[PDB]
RNA sequence: GACGGAAGGGCACCACCAGGAGUGGAGCCUGCGGCUUAAUUUGACUCAACACGGGGAAACUCACCAGGUCCAGACACAAUAAGGAUUGACAGAUUGAGAGCUCUUUCUUGAUUUUGUGGGUGGUGGUGCAUGGCCGUUCUUAGUUGGUGGAGUGAUUUGUCUGCUUAAUUGCGAUAACGAACGAGACCUUAACCUACUAAAUAGGGUUGCUGGCACUUGCCGGUUGACUCUUCUUAGAGGGACUAUCGGUUUCAAGCCGAUGGAAGUUUGAGGCAAUAACAGGUCUGUGAUGCCCUUAGACGUUCUGGGCCGCACGCGCGCUACACUGACGGAGCCAGCGAGUACAACCUUGGCCGAGAGGUCUGGGUAAUCUUGUGAAACUCCGUCGUGCUGGGGAUAGAGCAUUGUAAUUAUUGCUCUUCAACGAGGAAUUCCUAGUAAGCGCAAGUCAUCAGCUUGCGUUGAUUACGUCCCUGCCCUUUGUACACACC
């Protein structure tokens, strides 16, 4: 009918942590609840946005520096599945902050 | 609508031109922000940096 | 200010299809998005407009927000020559 | 360089004064103690206090003290 | 499609900001306080909250409608992949922004400035913080200008329970002789927080314990 | 209050001892004077101006100068109102000039406009002594405040202190104050531990297939995403863990400090982020469609092109780099990092193959990235060799010539490479900076600017000491007691 089982990578990409661990749990009860061939929400090295501004506008003082740093926080999921099934999955558990992506098929 | 009215202004700081003020002074180019230091400063809460150590 | 009528009217066209036009600070620019005209040309037209009512001008980040008042409608209804029951987005574009 | 604070001192005395039955010697399960009871915020200051109450235990055993 | 997954976040950031400035620029008048940005599948879903919900919508579909417009026009998205919703900014006296907004108003009005300021602390009292720092710097009467500070109640001011729990606002007022600075600071109850840590991290309250009558000799219940 | 060429008590490697590493000397980069200049644009002058304005300027930038171009002169009211308002203009002289800049011209253009008067708008113009915001500094020092109560007729004061403690108004204490708040602390980020969880062909292993080389017995090193499984190293979620714990001294037997012991961790566990009250005529109107007022506003201080200038040198000083060698130099060879960064509308990072002594070309790729650059096989280093202490093979400045590269443009060498040239300096006077542990110092790498340029900068690792673990002698700050005719406060 329509389940042939592919290959699907799925990508996690936030800001905030916690909003994307919730999201990551989400995809494995909903894993479960459709108990499929899994590979676990692998976690990829956090990836921290560096900037140095002189915190002067003018230029005169005591020269003092900042450090605006912003983490990236970057996890993938491997399912083996029917794509609909994905997409079912995929189309609830949306949490605003937290970018849900897929690469699908092999 | 002059017969010219520009020179080759592709590179240097002539073609960089900030976001906010226009300015082509102290501009942060880095992850392509195109936003000058002191604006970028002002607004780098919003855009989700944020100063931790 | 020395503006080809074609270029005007097209800019007036334009309006009244939508009722906002979204233009870059950019003298010295061969093109304007989605209009066949100078993005000087526009920008100085919608000047004129705002000086004696007609738009409503926004800045925000070198990026001029040009809206309409009744009148600027009236007035484009004038010119273009539109009968009634006519686009723009200020007596609603269609429903959202 | 270690001294500790009001924040630290008086809550110890405190916990001291209402819990000295059920407060006692060790330092694990006085922070145990503590985890339960007070309503202690972060983790490295609930410690702190129960160090704190620890000592003030230790101190105990030697005869009255003062507050 | 095809961008850099840091340099597509950055992006998304700067838009973001980007949004946040037009809407200030614009909903002055009507009192914006905030914006919220959801790209969820198909659409990107804008959520405005402003003091006046019903001049921002408009002849129901006439201020929002050219909103969006403007928003396609500079972003570039399809007709129909962005939406626009405002709302009610709840206790408006706990945000701050909207707070400096009034502030603002109340200048160009024409109002006295210590009595405005004094109005707006009662306001933000009532609100129910735990504390307003209202500071108003530049010229008020004579050249040589001064920064007048009107404060009540709590306040921090080192450490990160600041990010946490105090609101910050600064808004520059114009008039004809020269510009005002209005920064207006508000302590929010750490016990009514929603999201995040329920008090402040210093504070340590203990539990009473419960009355004893224990020994008067074994007995053993059975069933 | 402020100050004192008054007396006491603190604190600090922006103080000093005990030392280290030095700068100041030298050649050079580069700031700032001064001079010079058509211009060599300016801002800032003790800490808190001086490799600072993210200010590494070939034009752009650009604010300066020599020149040209344009209207981006809103709108309001009027004179022409088409027999034209007015736009456009190749050829050469015109002009730096395939600038109709115009003057030769006589073909177009169609009421957009132009000529004036109201009125503006733009200004890296002016004033930071009219302001905002931000920042810097008093000060990251330990300081600051109100509610009662006490003392004063009162401004005020006590709380906020003799001591001892601490990094700290941190505490223990003493007590007309008692209990509080801000600051300190707590916090948060990070760096340390986790054979305990939860995991992985975008991390690493194990066995085992096939397979390459070995000794040749089973055994040793390999190549392959062929299987199966694992999570110690890896990443990162949730937790835990240290609280000066245990013991010993010492101290009103206090707060604490000192010494063992265990431990990943015993300097606030290491480093930061944040940081009060009150202020400064500190710095920015050269970040702003932040901005008052003033100037200016079509021979514009708006602009826009074109060339130059910011970089000029009798000379002062300010960060730095390179060095004055034998703990080296030069050749081989050995050969180990951590932070990073990286393009589809562009031209990012760029392995691998060929061409070239280089620099570089070239073809092909892989990568929007724990996947490819990249194990960034980085320097300093270690191993064996050539010279052995002579301005010597130390050292590298000026130079001369060529070959490359970026860009429209390299003289006033942009820079990269090749040969040659071989200058000053045998460790630097008067001075004076920085520093107490994975620190000082050595050494690279990295992003920042960047089309191109690193002697600069934020980070990062790599190698890794010497010496205090203290004191007010100097210096600055703070407090107490005093004096004051000062309170615009000793200028
Ligand atoms: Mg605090
Ligand atoms: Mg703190
Ligand atoms: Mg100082
Ligand atoms: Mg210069
Ligand atoms: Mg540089
Ligand atoms: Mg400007
Ligand atoms: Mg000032
Ligand atoms: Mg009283
Ligand atoms: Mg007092
Ligand atoms: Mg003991
Ligand atoms: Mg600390
Ligand atoms: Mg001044
Ligand atoms: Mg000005
Ligand atoms: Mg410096
Ligand atoms: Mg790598
Ligand atoms: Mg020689
Ligand atoms: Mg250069």
């Amino acid at each position: 009918q329509e389940v042939v089982i592919h290959k699907i990578r799925i990508n996690l990409t936030s800001t905030k942590v916690k909003q994307l661990e919730n999201v990551s749990a989400n995809i494995i009860k909903n894993a479960e609840t459709f108990k499929l061939v899994k590979k676990g929400p692998v976690r990829l090295p956090t990836k921290v946005l560096k900037i140095s501004t002189r915190k002067t506008p003018n230029g005169e003082g005591s020269k003092t520096w900042d450090t605006y740093e912003m983490r990236i926080h970057k996890r993938y999921i491997d399912l083996e599945a029917p794509a609909h099934i994905v997409k079912r999955i995929t189309q609830i558990t949306i949490e605003p902050g937290v970018d849900v992506e897929v690469i699908i098929a092999a | 609508e002059n017969v010219w009215y520009s020179h080759p202004r592709k590179f240097g700081k002539g073609s960089r031109q900030c976001r906010i003020s226009g300015s082509h002074s102290g501009l942060i180019r880095k992850y392509g922000l195109n936003i000058d230091r002191q604006s970028f400063r002002e607004k780098a809460n919003d855009i989700g940096f944020y100063k931790y150590r | 200010m020395l503006i080809p009528k074609e270029d005007r009217k097209k800019i007036y066209q334009h309006l009244f299809q939508e009722g906002v036009l979204v233009a870059k600070k950019d003298f010295n620019q061969p093109k304007h998005e989605e209009i066949d005209t100078k993005n000087l040309f526009v920008i100085k037209a919608l000047q004129s407009l705002t000086s004696k009512g007609f738009v409503k001008t926004q800045f925000s980040w070198q990026y001029y927000y040009y809206t309409l008042t009744e009148e600027g409608v009236v007035y484009l209804r004038e010119y273009l020559n539109l009968p009634e029951h006519i686009f723009p987005a200020t007596y609603l574009a269609g429903q959202s | 360089g270690r001294v500790r604070t009001k924040t630290v001192k008086r809550a110890s005395k405190a916990l001291i004064e209402k819990y000295y039955p059920k407060l006692t010697m060790d330092f694990q399960t006085n922070k145990r103690l503590c985890d339960e009871i007070a309503t202690i915020q972060s983790k490295r200051l609930r410690n702190k206090i129960a160090g704190y109450t620890t000592h003030l235990m230790k101190r105990i055993q030697k005869g009255p003290v003062r507050g | 499609a095809i961008i850099s997954k840091k340099r597509k976040l950055v992006a998304d950031g700067v838009f973001y900001a980007e949004l946040n400035e037009f809407f200030t620029r614009e909903l002055a008048e009507e009192g914006y306080s905030g914006v919220e940005v959801r790209v969820t599948p198909t659409k990107t879903e804008i959520i405005i909250r402003a003091t006046k919900v019903q001049d921002v919508v408009g002849e129901n579909g006439r201020r929002i409608n050219e909103l969006t417009l403007l928003i396609e026009k500079r972003f570039k998205y399809k007709r129909g992949t962005i939406a626009l919703y405002a709302e009610r900014v709840h206790d408006r006296g706990l945000s701050a922004v909207a707070q400096a907004e009034s502030m603002k108003f109340k200048l160009l009005n024409g109002l006295a400035i210590r009595r405005a300021a004094y109005g707006v602390v009662r306001y933000v009292m009532e609100s129910g913080a735990k504390g307003c720092e209202v500071v108003i710097s530049g010229k008020l009467r004579a050249a040589r200008a001064k920064s007048m500070k009107f404060a009540d109640g709590f306040l921090i001011h080192s450490g990160q329970p600041v990010n946490d729990f105090i609101e910050t606002a600064t808004r520059h007022v114009l008039l004809r002789q020269g510009v005002l600075g209005i920064k207006v600071k508000i302590m929010k109850d750490p016990s009514r927080n929603t999201s995040g840590p329920k008090a402040l991290p210093d504070a340590v309250t203990i539990i009473e314990p419960k009355e004893e009558e224990p020994v008067l000799e074994p007995s053993v219940k059975d069933y």
